[PDB]
């Protein structure tokens, strides 16, 4: 729509704040949403047709 | 120290009817910058009606005893919270302003920074 | 070397199981304590130094085992 | 009505295809007009497939109830031309002597029975039954090594499922079945057969 990025300066400098997803930004968020799926596994032993049972029958 | 100001006239004091007893929330226009705002004022401790030309001060910094700017009459504290003809969100606490517009004088706004108001009748 | 690397709540309870019925049996404490009179809150204390002589030995289900130290997990 | 004496040979071309022998693909495609050559002769057998492995051999009794007789019609040239495989795919169902009569002969030559209705449609197509692969004997120890679990302790599907049946599989075989998900669509899960 507007504000080029020929080398990340127009001249409003505040249009570079449109969309901001900076480097330091999209890495952690990457080692979260890693970090969060390794976290959201399911735990080795963990009665899991005890937790059926239960989210069944309640 | 002034981020933004100008001249603006309020058209709506309230838009949708009253919601709040002490909060109403008014629509704006500039003077020949065109930057709609929709402000919501505390009107118990300054009332504001309809057709009322009222000046505007965006301030990053005020800058009793470093002797702030205290010229005008109604100031409130608040931070940016959303940049989305740039509009830009402010919240006072609950307040909102939505100065909307013209992105080039707009420029000196960003996201997570401090932002005084200072307004004042004319 | 196979199982997950993250301790699990199963195997942070019963390390904080029987490292607090050990500690209540005097056993050697690894953490210079501060007062900590339930040997329940010294087990904790010891869990987060990282200093719990205990080694879990996970089953896989098929009878191979594979051994983990405490030391050598993470904790939440 | 022809929507059947066709389907029915365009599902068991469909079917010994999927079992891997080699139909050519002209072959298997036909329009009812393919078949509107023959549509007015054979309501008022004329329909016997022999297919060969890269061999079955299909049959349509056109009596409703096969007895045992009308198998003996063909046990005979089923040892004659030393195929080994066949189909009995009948109108009503086999009549409740017959069926031993297959298992009696059983490790001589196989001789699967479908209906009619059971086979027209395919249900290896329908949306409610995933993906079944039958795997090879490698298959079978690449997984049991990879789980460490003995050829038993895997899921079981029964012999005379109809999956199974379609598939045509002994006791023994493993199945590898592609359940489709949401967010993956290669739920993969295996099954030995009962």
């Amino acid at each position: 729509k507007y504000g080029i990025n020929d080398n990340g300066t127009t001249e409003p400098r505040v249009l570079y704040q449109l969309d901001r997803i900076t480097p330091t930004q999209v890495e952690k968020f990457l080692e979260t949403c890693r970090d969060k799926y390794m976290r959201a596994q399911m735990e080795p032993g963990s009665a899991v047709g005890a937790l059926c049972a239960q989210s069944i029958g309640e | 120290g002034i981020l933004f100001e100008d001249i603006f006239d309020v058209k709506d004091i309230d838009p949708e009817g009253k919601k709040f007893d002490r909060v109403s929330r008014l629509h704006c226009e500039s003077e020949s910058f065109k930057m709609d705002l929709i402000l919501d004022v505390n009107i118990q401790i300054y009332p504001v009606d309809l057709g009322d030309k009222f000046r505007l001060v965006i301030a990053s910094t005020l800058y009793d005893r470093p002797s702030r700017a205290d010229q005008f009459e109604y100031v409130m504290y608040g931070k940016v919270y959303r940049i989305e003809r740039l509009s830009a969100y402010v919240s006072y606490g609950g307040l909102l302003m939505r100065l909307q517009g013209d992105a080039n004088n707009l420029h000196g706004f960003e996201v997570d920074s401090r932002v005084y108001l200072l307004m004042k009748k004319l | 070397r196979i199982t997950t690397p993250y301790m699990t709540k199963y195997e942070r309870a019963r390390v904080l199981g029987t490292r607090a019925l050990q500690i209540a049996m005097c056993a050697p404490v690894m953490v210079e304590l501060e007062g900590e009179t339930d040997p329940l809150l010294i087990a904790m204390k010891e869990l987060k130094a990282r200093k719990i002589p205990i080694i879990i030995r996970r089953y896989l289900p098929d009878g191979s085992y594979e051994d983990w130290g405490v030391d050598e997990l993470i904790i939440t | 009505e022809t929507y059947r004496l066709w389907k029915i040979r365009k599902t068991i071309m469909q079917l010994c295809h999927d079992r891997g022998y080699l139909v050519t693909q002209d072959e298997l495609d036909q329009t009812l007009e393919e078949f509107k050559a023959q549509s007015g002769d054979k309501p008022s057998t004329d329909l016997t497939v022999l297919v060969a492995h890269n061999q079955m051999f299909v049959f349509f009794p056109e009596e409703p109830k096969v007895g045992i007789k009308t198998i003996k019609v063909y046990c005979q040239r089923m040892q004659e031309e030393n195929i080994t495989r066949a189909l009995i795919v009948v109108q009503q169902g086999m009549t409740p002597s017959a069926k031993q009569s297959l298992v009696d002969m059983a490790p001589k030559y196989i001789l699967e029975q479908f209906l009619q209705q059971e086979l027209l449609i395919n249900i290896t197509e329908h949306e409610l039954v995933p993906e079944h692969v039958v795997m090879t004997k490698e298959e079978v120890t690449e997984l049991l090594a990879r789980y460490k679990l003995r050829e038993n302790q895997l899921p079981r599907i029964q012999a005379g499922d109809p999956v199974a049946r379609y598939f045509g599989i002994k006791r023994g075989q493993v199945v590898k079945i592609i359940r489709p998900s949401e967010t993956a669509g290669r739920y993969i899960t295996y099954r030995l057969v009962q």
